[PDB]
RNA sequence: CCGCACAAGCGGUGGAGCAUGUGGUUUAAUUCGAUGCAACGCGAAGAACCUUACCUGGUCUUGACAUCCACGGAAGUUUUCAGAGAUGAGAAUGUGCCUUCGGGAACCGUGAGACAGGUGCUGCAUGGCUGUCGUCAGCUCGUGUUGUGAAAUGUUGGGUUAAGUCCCGCAACGAGCGCAACCCUUAUCCUUUGUUGCCAGCGGUCCGGCCGGGAACUCAAAGGAGACUGCCAGUGAUAAACUGGAGGAAGGUGGGGAUGACGUCAAGUCAUCAUGGCCCUUACGACCAGGGCUACACACGUGCUACAAUGGCGCAUACAAAGAGAAGCGACCUCGCGAGAGCAAGCGGACCUCAUAAAGUGCGUCGUAGUCCGGAUUGGAGUCUGCAACUCGACUCCAUGAAGUCGGAAUCGCUAGUAAUCGUGGAUCAGAAUGCCACGGUGAAUACGUUCCCGG
């Protein structure tokens, strides 16, 4: 992504001067309107350094979580993991979602049980009523875990919007040694992300900008 | 033609027959006022067909076992208006909104243990 | 009442017990557990002691009570107030 | 407080009677008390058996009775000759034809009766009741159990006092009809006197009867 | 009813007069469903109403009513410490029970022999403003103005 | 009225002017009017003697009034006098049909103690 | 000329099997039959304390419901009859077979 | 319960056995109308000398696996605890815990 | 925040009488146990004998019953004598059967003890079981993370719910016991099968679905199909959820049952049984008759019936349900005032019987009273059951005609087919139901609410 492309969607925008987290100095323009705007000048080399280790994950077969709870931006982040086959996080980021894996591989089995099964039959034989249900909890899982479903170990790298949002998620990343990609507003802690992002990340338009570059920057990691 | 009816209650129940034409109505081979002890029973057994306004226009062969005269009664206006639908089918909505196709349930309930009744209970002193 | 197409009920041995007051007249007031049969005009002007359940109590015999039975007399629960 | 017995709530739902024969009220009591004694009869031969279930039907005049067990050649010993005087015995008792079957359970573990009644005997084996209860609950789990209940009362270890135990294991839900749940009740002797166990097995849910 | 308010189920209207009130009336009259006999008893009254009132016994009723029927009714409760007789006023369907249990045993207390004619002498007592049911109507409305003091 | 039972009952309907006598119950009643043959609800007003002789006969026919209550009264006293069990329950005031002794026995205990 | 087969079950899963082998063996020999046409099977009741010792409050209630079949062949061949005379059942069935 | 009571009982029930028949001829005679009313005497006086335990009054249902007196199923002869066992383990076919 | 928690209702209790329990009191004995909730028409679903454990008397001691060892005898039957019987003494009758004839089985008796025997105590030695909190919604766990760790998190908060019911926020998430639901039962309809069930159409018919016939209908009883806030709007985090409507036999977990998470209470029971300890053993064992378990200065509970004209009485007449049955139900006939009796069909019963619903209604009568209310209580004479109705059964008839003329304080119970009434049956039972488990008839009143009581 060039300067000009993200300028153009607004990645340069930022949070109000009255918040701002004190690590984030380095990567702040200035202040215009009260506003914090972020400086290109840092924010494009890093993205680019960032696709780099990205690419070689994915290169090496590696498994990516795209992580996201915007209601907003829920949809660009779910359908981001799909146009390059990886695993995401699009709803509310369960606490030890990495941390307690064994539980969420029951879900998981679970999950997959009650898919099979009505698919297998025996929905008539329960009663209608309990058929009604057992698809309504179906339904919640999809909901819950229709990204991991499939990703069947602990994932190979993450990608983060609004760190500050989902710090739960990369306090366990950061437990767990899995690196952390993430989109970091000046109101962000910088110091849970290895690869560190400094931009916008409620903006639909930069969130999508970041979201396709990194999909079309895995696929090609994945073509080889 | 004919129109028949099973019409249902607490412990009766009464098939029903419409042949069309009059308002005369046999029931267990007797006459209604002549069948029943109470007028009020004739009443309500009235109250439908006072409602759709046509009495010397059909007249009724049923029968009724089982029950208490109410119950009876009720049973008899329910076939009735059973009768009254599988004839018209448009006054189906006519007695449904009139309440009239409402299969009413209301029924003793079982004499539970340790009770004097089949929900009163006993005059435990609690003092 | 026990009933009319049977008679009254009085015990074999105490018909023996009766017959031999018939044979021998006043005699030693015979005595039974049986306070059940039925007093019969030969045992009439005469006494007999019967279990009260503990012990056997006289009764003397007389006309009037022929026809009764004899737990009439001999009492088994005793009271004097409290 | 006072549960239901579980076996007896879920008979004919999902569970079959240990008896079948139809008869008619002067030849029920009569009939219901030889097949008492029968039983009483077989249970206390059989000590050695690992009887598991022992279910007998009056045919129309014949009687057959049917043993689920796992000394299967034993129960035979040779050529069924302790089960031919059995017959004998049995036909004797009840006036009857007789009609011996039996057929083996491979999964002694894998029932209520059998389980407790092994407890039963470690525990007059003397043995320490905890560690008896988690050998027979782990060896029946790991067998493919669904989940395990066990439960003991009396004074245990030779105490002063009836101090109680129960533990659970695995899964076994006492509320859901369409499951499936094996129980049994056993005994033991102790000098102290008697020490009560009872066994509760979850083995998944049946779908459409005993079919 | 500390979740929800149920009271007492929807009444028919009687299909030998086509009214609703007689319904609710014959019902509190009622025992054990007792119904000929209760029907008896209020159709006859009403009957000799519609003769020692001339014309319009059914509209006599409410000729008793009106004159009856309470405005002001008590309903104490513990909310700070004791009890309080306040005045208050109540929706119609509450002094329609409340006049109807007053002329229900206005009948019965007097006797006058029979049900029907204790009945028949105060259906007309409440119907002009004397009596007993009136009577302890103004026991009602006279108790509260005095005992106005406070809510 | 002025009948063989010397009260005078209720000037109404025959039997209730009948049964009114001691020892003449509703039987005794129905059945000493069917011998007259007059009907039920005749009042001892508006009938003659003519007919209240016969009733006297037919009533003095059975034992009725104080010699009934003398030959009640005799079928206790001995009854007592032989000292029997409900003789002497007699004596004791006590039911003599085997009656609960020990509460709601009031009818002949009497009055109630402490 | 008729013959009448009542059976009486204690569960109608049984006795229709039962049911279906006898009408089976009709057809066989071709019988002429009327039906099972269940009848009024019945209802027994029975209530009794669980607790041993003063507890009048305490009871289960039980219930024997013998299900009732019949069976009616206006044509019985021989080889009807030899069949109910060779016919194969389980124990908790009961048959009554008459003219 | 005590064992001297079972045995009892199972004399009681023998002993009403074996004079079945003289017990309904001598009902018979005595109920017989028209009896020669000696006959009837002398044979009432013969019945009160049979053994007492021949009647069927002297007898009590017992349960026959306990020995409980009270509480007999006259259906099943057994203790009212009895029976609720038998339903437990399902030992009376078909039988099962009702729901009306 | 909650529950008929109160409230608001509805009918009571507490007055009367009677039944029925308990404790007193008494007994020779009034057997034991149950003891606020959570004893008290208790265990008992049914004590004249039996039951009975209890009194009194009568007796027995390897014994009523169990096993073992001898000795003997077939086993049996039936009768006499005495006893009050238990029992003792007998007389007759049979003296067999399988046998490898040697024995053996069935059993019977005697001895011998090895033993039996216990409802002896100990529910604070226990098993098993049950009552209670409470079908209250809770109770917990795995893993996670939080802190070095006691621990915590979930289980919290905001909503919402019958509900730890649900949702969302969320270092919690996920499971388990629960809750729910799957069960049974009940409400609509469909398929199947239609006799002993049905009679719509039909003809016949003495008019009786009766008789041909009918398979429809009704039921029958197996399948089913159904109700999901599915619909629509109103709301409401757009969330759950909620308001209301529609549809609908049915609507918001349709109706009702079964189902009691934990635990709590040395809760109850060693007199169901089982069982540790002790515990007597010619007896704390056993066997028999009689008694008692039924007493009554009393007390206390629980019920029934009443105090009346919505009633009483007479006459007339309609409508049920659910059951039960072959040492059984038992019609029919006749008789008997009835209680009944005789006669005897039928039926192991969709078939016969019980079994002929009451309240209801129609008519007349009473005309308000200690009454034609009320009926206890005593009299007389039966009836029936069983050996046997004194102690103490049920029941008819005649006769009597207590109190009671609505019951202080206090208090109970009840949210719909409920209450409240009217009858029906069943279990237990020779017989002995106001009780209890059931069934239908009739069918109410009240909820402002949660401020109060009670409890959670
Ligand atoms: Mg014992
Ligand atoms: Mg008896
Ligand atoms: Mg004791
Ligand atoms: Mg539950
Ligand atoms: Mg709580
Ligand atoms: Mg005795
Ligand atoms: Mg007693
Ligand atoms: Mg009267
Ligand atoms: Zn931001």
């Amino acid at each position: 992504v060039s300067m000009r492309d993200m300028l153009k969607a607004g990645v340069h925008f930022g949070h109000q001067t009255r918040y701002w987290n004190p690590k984030m100095k380095p990567f702040i323009f200035g202040a215009r309107n009260k506003v914090h705007i972020i400086n290109l000048e840092k924010t494009v080399p890093m993205f680019n350094e960032a696709l780099a280790e990205l690419n070689k994950i994915a290169s090496r077969k590696g498994k990516i979580l795209f992580v996201g709870t915007k209601r907003a931006a829920s949809e660009a982040v779910k359908d981001a993991a799909l146009s390059c086959d990886q695993f995401f996080v699009n709803h509310r980021w369960l606490g030890g979602m990495l941390t307690n894996w064994k539980t969420v591989r029951q879900s998981i089995k679970r999950l997959k049980d009650l898919e099979t099964q009505s698919q297998d039959g025996t929905f008539d034989k329960l009663t209608k009523k309990e058929a009604l249900m057992r698809t309504r909890e179906l339904e919640k899982l999809e909901n819950s875990l229709g990204g991991i479903k499939d990703m069947g170990g602990l994932p190979d790298a993450l990608f983060v919007i609004d760190a500050d949002h989902e710090h739960i998620a990369i306090k366990e990343a950061n437990n767990l040694g899995i690196p952390v990609f993430a989109i970091v507003d000046t109101n962000s802690d910088p110091d849970g992300v290895d690869f560190v992002i400094p931009g916008n990340d409620d903006a639909i338009r930069a969130v999508t900008l970041y979201l396709g570059a990194v999909a079309a920057t895995v696929r090609e990691g994945r073509s080889q | 033609n004919q129109y028949y009816g099973t019409g249902r209650r607490k412990s009766s129940a009464a098939r029903v027959f419409i042949k069309p034409g009059n308002g005369k109505i046999v029931i267990n081979q007797r006459s209604l006022e002549q069948y029943f002890g109470r007028e009020t029973a004739r009443m309500v057994v009235r109250q439908p067909l006072e409602l759709v306004d046509m009495v010397e226009k059909l007249d009724l062969y049923i029968t009724v076992k089982g029950g208490g005269i109410s119950g009876q009664a009720g049973a008899i206006r329910h076939g009735i208006t059973r009768a009254l639908m599988e004839y018209d089918e448009s006054l189906r909505s006519e007695l449904r909104k009139a309440g009239f196709v409402t299969r009413d349930a209301r029924q003793v309930e079982r004499k539970k243990v340790g009770l004097r009744k089949a929900r009163r209970r006993p005059q435990f002193s609690k003092r | 009442p026990r009933s009319l197409k049977k008679g009254p009920f009085i015990d074999l041995h105490l018909l023996k017990k009766v017959e031999k007051a018939v044979e021998s007249g006043d005699k030693k007031p015979l005595r039974t557990w049986s306070r059940r049969s039925t007093i019969f005009p030969n045992m009439i002007g005469l006494t007999i002691a019967v279990h009260n359940g503990r012990q056997h109590v006289p009764v003397f015999v007389t006309d009037e009570m022929v026809g009764h039975k004899l737990g009439e007399f001999a009492p088994t629960r005793t009271y004097r107030g409290h | 407080g006072q549960k239901v017995h579980p076996n007896g709530i879920r008979l004919g739902i999902v569970k079959p009677w240990n008896s079948t024969w139809f008869a008619n009220t002067k030849e029920f009591a009569d009939n219901l008390d030889s097949d008492f004694k029968v039983r009483q009869y077989l249970t206390k031969e059989l000590a050695k058996a690992s009887v598991s279930r022992i279910v007998i039907e009056r045919p129309a005049k014949s009687i057959r009775v049917t043993i689920h067990t796992a000394r299967p050649g034993i129960v035979i010993g040779k050529k069924g000759e302790d089960v031919e005087k059995l017959r004998k015995v049995v036909a004797d008792i009840a006036g009857v034809p007789a009609q011996i079957n039996i057929a083996e359970v491979r999964k002694p573990e894998l029932d209520a009766k059998l389980v407790a009644d092994s407890i039963t005997s470690q525990l007059e084996r003397r043995v320490m009741f905890r560690r008896a209860m988690k050998r027979a609950v782990q060896n029946a789990m790991r067998l493919g159990a669904k989940g395990i209940k066990v439960e003991v009362s009396g004074r245990l270890g030779g105490a002063e006092i009836a101090r109680t135990e129960w533990y659970r294991e695995g899964r076994v839900p006492l509320h859901t009809l369409r499951a499936d749940i094996d129980y049994n009740t056993s005994e033991a002797h102790t000098t102290y006197g008697v020490i009560g166990v009872k066994v509760w097995i979850f083995k998944g849910e049946i779908l459409g009867g005993m079919a | 009813p500390r979740r929800r308010v149920i009271g007492q189920r929807k009444i028919l209207p009687d299909p030998k007069f086509g009214s609703e009130l007689l319904a609710k009336f014959v019902n509190i009259l009622m025992v054990d469903g007792k119904k000929s006999t209760a029907e008896s008893i209020v159709y006859s009254a009403l009957e000799t109403l519609a003769q020692r009132s001339g014309k319009s016994e059914l509209e006599a009723f409410e000729v008793a009513l009106e004159n009856v029927r309470p405005t002001v009714e008590v309903k104490s409760r513990r909310v700070g410490g004791s009890t309080y007789q306040v005045p208050v006023e109540v929706r119609p369907v509450r002094r329609n029970a409340l006049a109807m249990r007053w002329i229900v045993e206005a009948a019965r207390k007097r006797g006058d022999k029979s049900m029907a004619l204790r009945l028949a002498n105060e259906l007309s007592d409440a119907a002009e403003n004397k009596g007993t049911a009136v009577k302890k109507r103004e026991d009602v409305h006279r108790m509260a103005e005095a005992n106005k003091a406070f809510a | 009225a002025r009948i063989a039972g010397i009260n005078i009952p209720d000037h109404k309907h025959a039997v209730i002017a009948l049964t009114s006598i001691y020892g003449v119950g509703k039987t005794r009643s129905k059945a000493i009017l069917a011998a007259a043959g007059i009907a039920e609800d005749v009042k001892i007003s508006e009938l003659s003697e003519g007919q209240i002789d016969t009733l006297r006969d037919e009533v003095a026919k059975f034992v009725v009034e104080g010699d009934l209550r003398r030959e009640i009264s005799m079928s206790i006293k001995r009854l007592m006098d032989l000292g029997c069990y409900r003789g002497l329950r007699h004596r004791r005031g006590l039911p003599v049909r085997g009656q609960r002794t020990k509460t709601n026995a009031r009818t002949r205990k009497g009055p109630r103690k402490p | 000329q008729r013959i009448r087969i009542r059976l009486k079950a204690f569960d109608h899963r049984l006795i229709d099997q039962a049911t279906a082998e006898i009408v089976e063996t009709a057809k066989r020999t071709g019988a002429q039959v009327r039906g099972p046409i269940p009848l009024p099977t019945r209802k027994e009741r029975f209530t009794v304390l669980i607790s041993p010792h003063v507890n009048k409050d305490a009871r289960d209630q039980y219930e024997i419901r013998t299900h009732l079949r019949l069976v009616d062949i206006v044509e019985p061949t021989e080889k009807t009859v030899d069949a109910l005379m060779r016919l194969d059942l389980a124990a908790g069935v009961d048959v009554q077979i008459s003219l | 319960a005590k064992q001297s009571m079972k045995a009892r009982e199972v004399k009681r029930v023998a002993l009403a056995d074996k004079y079945f028949a003289k017990r309904a001829e001598l009902k018979a005679i005595i109920s017989d109308v028209n009896a020669s009313d000696e006959d009837r005497w002398n044979a009432v006086l013969k019945l009160q000398t049979l053994p007492r335990d021949s009647s069927p009054s002297r007898q009590r249902n017992r349960c026959r696996q306990t020995g409980r007196p009270h509480g007999f199923l006259r259906k099943f002869g057994l203790s009212r605890i009895k029976v609720r066992e038998a339903a437990m383990r399902g030992e009376i076919p078909g039988l099962k815990k009702a729901s009306w």
